[PDB]
RNA sequence: AUGGAGAGUUUGAUCCUGGCUCAGGAUGAACGCUGGCGGCGUGCCUAAUACAUGCAAGUCGAGCGAACGUUAGCGGCGGACGGGUGAGUAACACGUGGAUAACCUACCUAUAAGACUGGGAUAACUUCGGGAAACCGUAGCUAAUACCGGAUAAUAUAGUGAAAGACACUUAUAGAUGGAUCCGCGCUGCAUUAGCUAGUUGGUAAGGUAACGGCUUACCAAGGCAACGAUGCAUAGCCGACCUGAGAGGGUGAUCGGCCACACUGGAACUGAGACACGGUCCAGACUCCUACGGGAGGCAGCAGUAGGGAAUCUUCCGCAAUGGGCGAAAGCCUGACGGAGCAACGCCGCGUGAGUGAUGAAGGUCUUCGGAUCGUAAAACUCUGUUAUUAGGGAGAACAUAUGUGCACAUCUUGACGUACCUAAUCAGAAAGCCACGGCUAACUACGUGCCAGCAGCCGCGGUAAUACGUAGGUGGCAAGCGUUAUCCGGAAUUAUUGGGCGUAAAGCGCGCGUAGGCGGUUUUUUAAGUCUGAUGUGAAAGCCCACGGCUCAACCGUGGAGGGUCAUUGGAAACUGGAA
């Protein structure tokens, strides 16, 4: 019956987390969009996504080689 | 996580002990990494100190821990401050 | 630490690197002691190296990179 | 035979016809399936008694029963005893071993078995066919 | 070499093939009818059926919200390891042997190092309101080693962290540590199951995962599997081991360890290093009760218990003293993990319900033709003994630190549930009894009622009037706290015959051709090295069997070093025979 504290810690945990991960998938969404848009984000947006996978990488909410597949899927597109 | 075995071998009503490199979550008679000797805990033995610790010298020299109040047998040895 | 080194013939080949490798081997039977022979049909991939009816060449096992082929060598010696 | 036709179709041991074939199996209540148990004894309730006569070299006339066991494998089992029991709808405990010369019995009834404790006018049998009152 | 035996039964008699039954060991055994001891190991195998009822992982405020060294709740870890059962699985699930130029990891401890600047917010708290309570929201706060912004730092082709003792937290290289995937060989029965497969088998991408990949979709195409038994049904968790066997072999899988798979049944994710999670959440379904019926609950395959079914397998038990297991600086802490007593004769053994005598010795049983043998030196009634019974001191496993002196190491003060055990010392006669047989296999013989009847039966078979085979009696034989019976396996069985059988008449030759797949091959000379022979390694854990040794009053039982752990793995090596090629 120690779990009845653990019912609402994890709820607050992923309840906070899925917004940050959704902003991680949204923050990377416009980047490879922007290199093929011929837009003004040939800079200043890929480093935003590098901040997103970096700040996500400091938490355990995404694995290391996953972020290597974002970085290896974005800067290698330059 | 690696520790040193003190398991309940022997005849019942006579709790013995065997000294081996164990793990903190595997049980007493569980999976054994390597042997580290034994000791006659019978309290009816004159010659008892059985730790040929050159095959157990790698344990505390690579990240061991003391075991679960067996520290007076760790007192009759002396392997520390050598490094 | 090295790969496998098995040698042996083929049956045929089709398009896209279907380098199947027939291997023949001996074994005793477990009781009667007769020398019984049996085969095994293997797989590996290359560009255009082999053809049908005789392409005995060594193979060497590697990371899988297929659904059945787990050998990465087509190093050729004997053929038709 | 030569070896090539002997590594091809290998040896194949003889079947084991087993004594007490009407046993070893428990037909389940919920799941309604035969099983395998290899059980020494089984219960059962009785239906008839009767007595057929002929045993062609033996020529006396002896009784029998038709017990049927747990989950209705009906059987014919032989009652040991000079006397008998007085009970239809019994709770027997049957026992293997074929009393011969009767065509159609392979089974005993252990005397006692919480239905009838045997015959009272027998002293030196003392475990067979249900006696008592010995202090030997 | 410490290593193997047979008998009965087909006929008026004899050989010979052939079955059938015994004599030996076994066990997670039961049932009858009689029962007193001690030292251990073990107890729903049929229902992975349903759980009335109480109990099986909880700890911690020197970091910060209440009274006079006692409380919160944060949060920090921990519930992914212990424990439990075999339902499913004929599979890279296991067993053995390798591979990572496919890969992961905090908790422990090597280094090389940091904690800068803040700011915002929220539980508790109170208050309101509604609902027999259950569920909840509002209102105003306030914290915190709980969140979060910017600062400058490796590991991507240029990038982020720190809130604690005094005078602890985090960022990298590491080790060990646990994982994950693939590969060669080894994995039961059915041919009265012979055609399977369609993202099925390859390619290029696009993704996605810790990681390659038909793992998923976009096209391109044609494949891939199989008489070296694919697919299908049925049954089965594997293994070092255990039982048997002279050996080859055959049969098992609960104890005790390795590894899977599973937790009312099905799915899918969450936090987390690590679960698609037994004592968690969400969904649908079937059980199950509380019931202002308004909604709201749980999972015995964790200990004991009831109902069931069973041939049958039990305390609704006590305690952390030890061992380890978590937490907490440290005491302390929760533990049906574990340690003990229940309870059963369930096996294994270790003793003793009596002792020196004691004239045919007996009154009374049986044989009797009785004259005498038998129980029988049995018995008395002398002489002999504590094992059981009233009291005793009854005190083996039983250790190790949060300190001070020296420079995490030494000596020196801190901890018992079962409290029976070992003990000694008076000294009783308290039931070592009962089972089964007695014609031969196979030691065990006489009388009485009984007359093919009632009845024994492993096998041949015994009783139709005098049965040593029925039922008693007496005596004898084997047993031993049991005996005997039914049930399963092995040998005997060379009755599945590789060691180690046969096919004329006994069971057994296709009706006889021509023939592919497969099996085997004359003579010689060369080279090779797959089978072959050999030796240097790495390995087949430990507990157990085999002998040696210490200890248990010897015994059952325990610890020590070795056979010894099989077909294997890589190179050295020899080339007579089988391949392989001239
Ligand atoms: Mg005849
Ligand atoms: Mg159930
Ligand atoms: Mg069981
Ligand atoms: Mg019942
Ligand atoms: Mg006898
Ligand atoms: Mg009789
Ligand atoms: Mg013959
Ligand atoms: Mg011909
Ligand atoms: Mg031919
Ligand atoms: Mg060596």
């Amino acid at each position: 019956k120690s779990a009845i504290k653990r019912v609402k810690t994890t709820e607050k945990a992923e309840a906070r987390n899925i917004s940050q991960k959704s902003a991680m998938r949204t923050a990377v969404k416009n980047a490879k969009t922007a290199v093929s848009n011929n837009a003004d984000n040939k800079n200043e947006l890929v480093s935003l996504a590098v901040k997103l996978v970096d700040k996500a990488a400091q938490s355990n909410l995404i694995h290391s080689n996953k972020a290597d597949r974002i970085k290896s899927q974005l800067m290698t597109a330059n | 996580a690696v520790k040193i075995r003190l398991t309940r071998l022997g005849s019942k009503r006579n709790p013995f002990y065997r000294i081996v490199v164990a793990d903190a979550r595997s049980p007493r008679d569980g999976r054994i990494i390597e042997q580290i000797g034994t000791y006659n805990p019978t309290s009816a033995n004159a010659p008892e100190i059985k730790v040929d610790e050159a095959l157990a010298l790698k344990w505390l020299n690579d990240g061991a821990k003391p075991t679960d109040t067996v520290h007076n047998i760790l007192s009759k040895e002396g392997i520390m401050k050598k490094f | 630490n090295d790969r496998k080194v098995y040698v042996g013939k083929v049956v045929s080949d089709k398009m896209d690197k279907t380098i199947t490798v027939l291997v023949e081997t001996y074994k005793t039977h477990k009781l009667y002691g007769k020398r019984v022979k049996y085969s095994k049909k293997y797989k590996t991939h290359d560009e255009n190296n082999s053809a049908k009816l005789g392409d005995i060449v060594k193979i060497q096992e590697t990371r899988p990179l297929s659904a059945t082929k787990r050998f990465r060598l087509v190093e050729i010696v004997e053929e038709s | 035979p030569t070896i090539n036709q002997l590594v091809r179709k290998p040896r194949q041991s003889k079947i084991k016809k087993s004594d007490s074939p009407a046993l070893n199996k428990g037909f389940n209540s919920k799941k309604k399936k035969f099983t395998d148990l290899n059980s020494p004894q089984k219960r059962g309730v009785c239906t008839r008694v009767g007595t057929m006569t002929p045993k062609k070299p033996n020529s006396a006339l002896r009784k029998y029963a038709r017990v049927r066991l747990s989950n209705n494998i009906e059987i014919n089992a032989y009652i040991p005893g000079i006397g008998h029991n007085l009970q239809e709808h019994s709770v027997v405990l049957v026992r293997g071993g074929r009393v011969k010369d009767l065509p159609g019995v392979r089974y005993h009834i252990v005397r006692g078995a919480l239905d009838t404790s045997g015959v009272d006018g027998r002293r030196q049998g003392r475990s067979l066919y249900g006696t008592k009152k010995p202090k030997n």
